[PDB]
């Protein structure tokens, strides 16, 4: 039950600030109008992954990342919880702890670059259900942990879109504030090219 | 401001005194260009207090005291039309301030309005503007009475034509294409020159303090050398681009100086040099990085077909026109100036006599009235 | 200028003799609050330690280690580091840090070192030959000696321990040909003994608590780094600064631009750092390259005089006879006049300097030309009544010297 | 070592020849202007103003210079101007006379 | 058409972009030259038969 990934799905590349300037960035992104595999389980992690979920009753919980998830090698086990979000390298679902971290439409972007896990999230006042409307938003609230393994599983525990990032350059327009108001995709179309 | 890089650069040689010398050369060349183009007036000419230039209206191109910049309305429009200190790059201010250039053009304009072309030759000798326009019509071949009989119409045409320029400048975008292109090219050159710093150039890292910090000096020397050679190459490229573009702009500035001389200061017979049509006069306006010439030209219109003859054969001799052309409306023959149809009775006074009838081909029999 | 022109006589003109950059003072460094610190306290002040045969290993990760607490302490008997400088790793990071703690006796502390042999080094705790780390030990007679802890060590083993190996098996050691049946007997011994830690023992026989920090530094991510000193900031003073690993020289000032809660430092254009937020106070600052510009002298020519007027380009000269600010920079040593003359030496921004009488260099706003208002009227004409013929010279270069360079003889020879 | 020396000396020779090309282009512009002056101001009388001296051009003479040419422009400069009242036409017998 | 060379070339910077821009400027200038020289006539004129 695929559905085109629209304009949405772009994140802030780096920490820097840019005011009213156009920039070109070369790293993993989610392609414009790329049919993501809406799930209504099992999901691979060939590369960085855009995860977008809508829950009226907030059924979905944290993501159980794992390279093997056979208890032989360390997992990542992002979970979330009313009071706090807890993530450990180590309820109903189960399967040498290295590191644990505890801290505080629903855009989510997860990627692993040179062993560093990065998370980008956004909250939107959605008004139309069962479709992600083409629009623009991004942020970088993240937690970095030096795992150094290639995650390949999601096992998210009431439907979520999932798309795969690809290494294609983008041109991002910057607002006066420094936020990314708009972007265009270089290889999407000859006009955008 | 890195000392070890300073030494490694020092060992390359005299490249930088050479680059600085080239850049300072083009820098002073720019001032020479502006001064050569605009400073063709010996002494700044004030315009008279009351403007009664025979019905012609110069309010738009003449300076207005109310404005603080003391530049004409069209000059301010041209300034608004265009839209014009990081690491070792400095922009030196032009020797002639914009106000000084406006004053130059105001002086030239007052001189050409009041004294015609006399001020370019020497002392400024004043003629009533109507009589000067008659001089210029004689210059383009039309007799001077044509202006005086039609002075109000010519004034209205000139005023409305100047009015059209204001609409063209204010509304039509990218009117000042060449000047804006100059500004954009210079901004592009400086911007790419600054961008080259971030480039790696084959070293481990672009930022020089970092390459210094995390390697031993013997090993760091090689990476620093790669950075230096790359940056020096980029700077040399920028300098040579500037040299060539400065040559092109010098050619354009020499052309502007020649047009200022040959068209503002005097009337020119070079066809299509200043405008389309027979050239009457031209006015200079100061744009930000250049000069804008308003060319007042005379273009004939509403032509009429006529039957013509090379000479009139009367009493066994051929009469040729002194300055006109024989024209026939079907039954009568007249002598008219070529540029303006103003017929006159063929007479011995305005037609000279040479030879006899038989030799010249195409002549027509008629009577040449003798006063 | 005589130096940079390679002459003892320079003509009237303005020559860019050098460049002038304000030098930075009192460089500053800043790094965010050290809120999270490494648990060396729960390793060193652990109430109970561990027997040397079952030595305890503590993995240090995801923390900032202030090693100064260790070597500035005056309560250690031995602090032997191998292949690493404890005073030099407070600005260093490690891919892996291990902390091994156990208890031995005095004459056995010398065995916790690479290339050693003995009961402890062969059967309990072995360090590799290329060991990188520190061996820290101190007397623990006041804690591990009463008249109720039970510390053990291994007596025998069928082979020596590999580095960082740990054997906790309590199987009977077979010393002879006959095989034991999990029971002690002839040529069969239990492999563990207790230490006889009596408070009245000799110093070499009293217990010593030992901590062995070992480090690894591969081309891999790291999580154990030491603390970073930070100092107060300045304003409106050209300073070399370090903000969160970003080094730069400039004048820091208050900035109206607002970052977003995640953005650290900003670049206005062309990848040049123009703003930066300090990690401590969470405040944005704007960086401006502290004033720099060419210094160029104005000289009327040596034979005329030896006076010079310095021009520091585009520098508001509140800093280094009469100092006159002009729109082209600062002029030092040139009197400013109110009247105006024809331009002699082009300074810039509509200002020229010249040498005139007593006998001083004066800077003035150049005069475009004389002012006259030719008397226009609608019925007035000015007719020449005489004339002068004039010959003038126009000089034009038409050629150059036809130079020819032998490429090979010039390059190699 | 010879590689480093070759690269440096080659770069220097290259920048020298490029600057020589640009300077030669400037000199060619100047020489074309001098040829235009010698053709329009010595071989004839020129009406285009301030091309050859300040004033109305009478004639001009060339003189050989070391690496160029020096024109002596003989021009006619009006002087000793006098004021007069003026008018475009003259009414006589009901007809306008223009000069 | 070697990717290994192209990645190394990226480090040098905007040299290829600069060269392409210079060459395309020369290219459009050539059309401008021909247009300026020959397109002096508003409307095509035919000689009488
Ligand atoms: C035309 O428009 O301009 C020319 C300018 O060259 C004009 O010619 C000048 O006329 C002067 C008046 O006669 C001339 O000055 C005198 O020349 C005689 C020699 O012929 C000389 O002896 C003279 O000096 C004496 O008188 C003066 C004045 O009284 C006195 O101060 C002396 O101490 C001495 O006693 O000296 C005068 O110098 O002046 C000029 O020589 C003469 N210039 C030339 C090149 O010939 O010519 C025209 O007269 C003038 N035309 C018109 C119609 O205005
Ligand atoms: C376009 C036009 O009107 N052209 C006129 C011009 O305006 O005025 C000239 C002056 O008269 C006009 O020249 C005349 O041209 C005639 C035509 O050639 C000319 O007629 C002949 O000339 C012969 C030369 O002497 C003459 O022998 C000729 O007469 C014979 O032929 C005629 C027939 O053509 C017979 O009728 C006669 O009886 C006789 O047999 O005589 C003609 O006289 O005609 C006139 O002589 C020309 N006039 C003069 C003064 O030379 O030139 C011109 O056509
Ligand atoms: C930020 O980066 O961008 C925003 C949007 O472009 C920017 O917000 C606006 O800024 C205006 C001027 O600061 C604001 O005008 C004032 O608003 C006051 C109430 O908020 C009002 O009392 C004043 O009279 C005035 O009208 O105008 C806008 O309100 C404001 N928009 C909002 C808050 O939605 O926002 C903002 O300025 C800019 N950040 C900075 C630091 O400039
Ligand atoms: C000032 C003046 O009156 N000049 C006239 C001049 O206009 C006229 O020549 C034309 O003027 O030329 C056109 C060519 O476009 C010509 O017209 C033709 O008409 C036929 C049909 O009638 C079309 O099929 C052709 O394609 C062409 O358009 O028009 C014709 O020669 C003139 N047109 C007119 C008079 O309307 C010449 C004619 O000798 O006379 C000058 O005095
Ligand atoms: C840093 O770690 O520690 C500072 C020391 O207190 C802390 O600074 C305080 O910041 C609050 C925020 O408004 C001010 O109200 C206090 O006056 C100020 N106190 C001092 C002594 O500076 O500074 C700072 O907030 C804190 N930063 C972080 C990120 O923990
Ligand atoms: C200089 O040439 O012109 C100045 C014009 O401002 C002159 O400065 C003024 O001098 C008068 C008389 O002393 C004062 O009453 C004004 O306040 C003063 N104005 C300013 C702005 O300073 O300044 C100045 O005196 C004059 N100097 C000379 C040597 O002529
Ligand atoms: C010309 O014929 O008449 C002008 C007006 O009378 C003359 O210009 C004035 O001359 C007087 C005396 O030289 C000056 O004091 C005035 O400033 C000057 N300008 C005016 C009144 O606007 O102008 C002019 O000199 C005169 N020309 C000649 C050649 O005599
Ligand atoms: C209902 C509830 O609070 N559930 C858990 C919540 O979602 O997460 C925290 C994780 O921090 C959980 O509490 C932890 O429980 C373990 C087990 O006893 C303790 O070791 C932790 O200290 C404790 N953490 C906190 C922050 O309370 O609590 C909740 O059970
Ligand atoms: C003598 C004369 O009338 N000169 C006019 C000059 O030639 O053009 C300007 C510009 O239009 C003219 O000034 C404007 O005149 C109109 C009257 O029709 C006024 O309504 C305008 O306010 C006035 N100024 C402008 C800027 O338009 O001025 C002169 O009158
Ligand atoms: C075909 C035609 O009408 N031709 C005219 C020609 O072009 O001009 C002359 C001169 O004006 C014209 O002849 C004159 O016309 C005026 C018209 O107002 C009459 O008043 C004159 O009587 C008449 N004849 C003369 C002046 O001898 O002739 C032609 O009509
Ligand atoms: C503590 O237990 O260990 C510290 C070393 O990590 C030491 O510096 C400190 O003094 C100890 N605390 C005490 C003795 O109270
Ligand atoms: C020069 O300025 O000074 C010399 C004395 O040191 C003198 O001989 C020479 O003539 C002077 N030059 C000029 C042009 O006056
Ligand atoms: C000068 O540069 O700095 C002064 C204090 O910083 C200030 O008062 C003065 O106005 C400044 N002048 C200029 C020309 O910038
Ligand atoms: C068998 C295995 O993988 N053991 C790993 C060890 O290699 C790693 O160095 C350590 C880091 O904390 O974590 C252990 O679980």
């Amino acid at each position: 039950a695929y559905t085109n990934s629209f304009t949405r799905g772009v994140y802030y590349p780096d920490k820097v600030f840019r005011s009213s300037v156009l920039h070109s960035t070369q790293d993993l992104f989610l392609p414009f109008f790329s049919n993501v595999t809406w799930f209504h389980p099992v999901l691979p992690f060939n590369d960085g992954v855009y995860f977008a979920s809508t829950e009226k009753s907030n059924i979905i919980r944290g993501w159980i990342f794992g390279t093997t998830l056979d208890s032989k090698t360390q997992s990542l086990l992002i979970v979330n919880n009313a009071t706090n979000v807890v993530i450990k390298v180590c309820f109903r679902v189960y399967s040498n702890c290295t590191f644990e971290y505890v801290s505080q439409l629903r855009e989510f972007v997860f990627k692993n670059i040179d062993g560093y896990f990065k998370i980008y999230s956004k909250h939107t006042p959605i008004n139309l259900v069962r479709d992600l409307p083409q629009g623009f938003s991004a942020l970088e609230p993240l937690v970095d942990l030096p795992i150094g393994i290639n995650i390949t599983r999601f096992q998210t525990l009431a439907a979520y879109y999932v798309g795969y990032l690809q290494p294609r350059t983008f041109l991002l327009k910057y607002n006066e504030n420094g936020t990314i108001t708009d972007a265009v995709d270089c290889a999407l179309d000859p006009l955008s090219e | 401001d890195s000392t070890e890089c300073s030494n490694l650069l020092l060992q390359y040689g005299s490249f930088c005194t050479q680059l600085n010398r080239a850049l300072t050369g083009i820098a002073v060349e720019q001032d020479k260009n502006t001064q050569e183009v605009f400073a063709q007036v010996k002494q700044i000419y004030k315009t008279p207090p009351i403007k009664d230039f025979g019905g012609f209206n110069f309010s738009q191109i003449l300076p207005d005291p109310s404005k603080p910049s003391k530049r004409s309305f069209i000059e301010d429009l041209l300034f608004n039309k265009v839209t014009l200190k990081f690491n070792g790059l400095t922009v030196l201010p032009p020797l002639l301030t914009d106000e000084m250039i406006a004053q130059y053009t105001s002086a030239l304009l007052a001189g050409t309005i009041t004294s015609g072309w006399t001020f370019g030759a020497g002392a400024a000798l004043q003629i009533p503007f109507a009589m000067q326009m008659a001089y210029r019509f004689n210059g383009i071949g039309v007799t001077q009475n044509v202006l005086y009989e039609n002075q109000k119409l010519i004034a209205n045409q000139f005023n409305s034509a100047i009015g059209k320029i204001q609409d063209s400048l204010s509304s039509t975008a990218s009117a000042l294409g060449k000047l804006q292109d100059v500004v954009n090219q210079n901004a592009q050159a400086l911007n790419t020159l600054v961008k080259q710093l971030s480039s790696n150039f084959g070293a481990i890292s672009s930022v020089l303090n970092d390459i210094l910090s995390r390697l031993d000096p013997p090993e760091a020397e090689v990476q620093i050398d790669r950075l230096i050679t790359g940056r020096l190459q980029s700077l040399q490229t920028y300098v040579t681009q500037q040299l060539i573009r400065a040559a092109e702009i010098r050619a354009s500035a020499n052309l502007a100086a020649t047009k200022m001389s040959e068209c503002v200061l005097g009337q020119s017979k070079r066809v299509d040099f200043c405008g389309k049509g027979y050239h009457l006069m031209s006015f200079p306006q100061s744009a930000p990085h250049g000069v804008v010439f308003l060319h007042v030209t005379y273009v004939p219109a509403q032509e009429k077909n006529f039957t013509t003859a090379p000479a009139i054969c009367h009493d066994g001799k051929a009469h040729f026109p002194r300055e006109g052309v024989f024209v026939s409306n079907g039954t009568h023959w007249f002598v008219t100036q070529r540029n303006f149809y103003e017929p006159q009775i063929i007479t011995t006074d305005n037609t000279f006599v040479s030879g006899n009838c038989d030799v010249v081909i195409g002549i027509v029999n008629n009577t040449v009235y003798d006063p | 200028t005589k130096c940079t022109l390679k002459s003892f006589t320079v003509e009237k003109g303005i020559y860019q003799t050098s460049n002038f950059r304000v030098q930075p003072t009192e460089s500053i460094v800043r790094f965010p609050n050290i809120t999270n610190l490494c648990p060396f306290g729960e390793v060193f002040n652990a109430t109970r330690f561990a027997s040397v045969y079952a030595w305890n290993r503590k993995r240090i990760s995801n923390c900032v280690a202030d090693y100064s607490v260790l070597y500035n302490s005056a309560s250690f008997s031995t602090f032997k580091c191998y292949g690493v400088s404890p005073t030099k790793l407070n600005d260093l990071c490690f891919t892996n840090v291990y902390a091994d703690s156990f208890v031995i006796r005095g004459d056995e502390v010398r065995q916790i070192a690479p290339g050693q042999t003995g009961k402890i080094a062969d059967y309990n705790y072995k360090l590799p030959d290329d060991f990188t780390g520190c061996v820290i030990a101190w007397n623990s007679n006041n804690l591990d000696s009463k008249v109720n802890y039970n510390y053990l060590y291994r007596l025998f083993r069928k082979s020596n321990l590999k580095p960082f190996e740990r054997d906790i098996s309590t199987e009977i050691y077979q010393a002879g040909s006959t095989p034991c049946n999990g029971v002690e007997g002839f040529n069969c011994y239990f492999p563990l003994q207790s230490y006889g830690f009596q408070p009245t023992n000799g110093v070499g026989y009293q217990p010593y608590r030992v901590v062995v920090l070992s480090f690894e530094l591969l081309h891999a991510p790291a999580t154990v780094c030491g603390p970073k000193k930070s100092t107060n900031l300045v304003k409106n003073k050209c300073v070399n600064f370090n903000f969160n690993g970003l080094t730069g020289t400039g004048v820091l000032t208050e900035s109206n631009k607002k970052f977003l809660p995640f953005q650290q430092f900003g670049r206005d254009i062309a990848d040049t750092t123009d703003a930066v937020r300090d990690p401590q106070t969470l405040e944005i600052l704007d960086i401006t390259p502290c004033s720099f510009g060419g210094v160029s002298v104005i000289t009327p020519g040596t034979n005329t005089s030896n006076q010079v007027a310095v021009l520091y380009q585009d520098v508001n000269c509140t800093e280094v006879s009469n100092v006159f600010q002009t729109r082209a920079g600062c002029l030092i040593g040139a009197e400013h006049v109110n009247n105006s003359y024809e331009c002699d030496i082009p300074i810039g921004a509509g200002i020229c300097a010249s040498y005139q009488t007593s006998q001083s260099i004066i800077a003035y706003t150049m005069s475009l030309g004389a002012e006259n208002s030719v008397a226009y009227s609608n019925n007035s004409i000015a007719i020449p009544t005489n004339f002068t013929i004039s010959v003038t010279t126009e000089i034009l270069p038409v050629s150059m010297t036809k130079t020819s360079v032998d490429c090979t003889m010039y390059i190699c020879g």
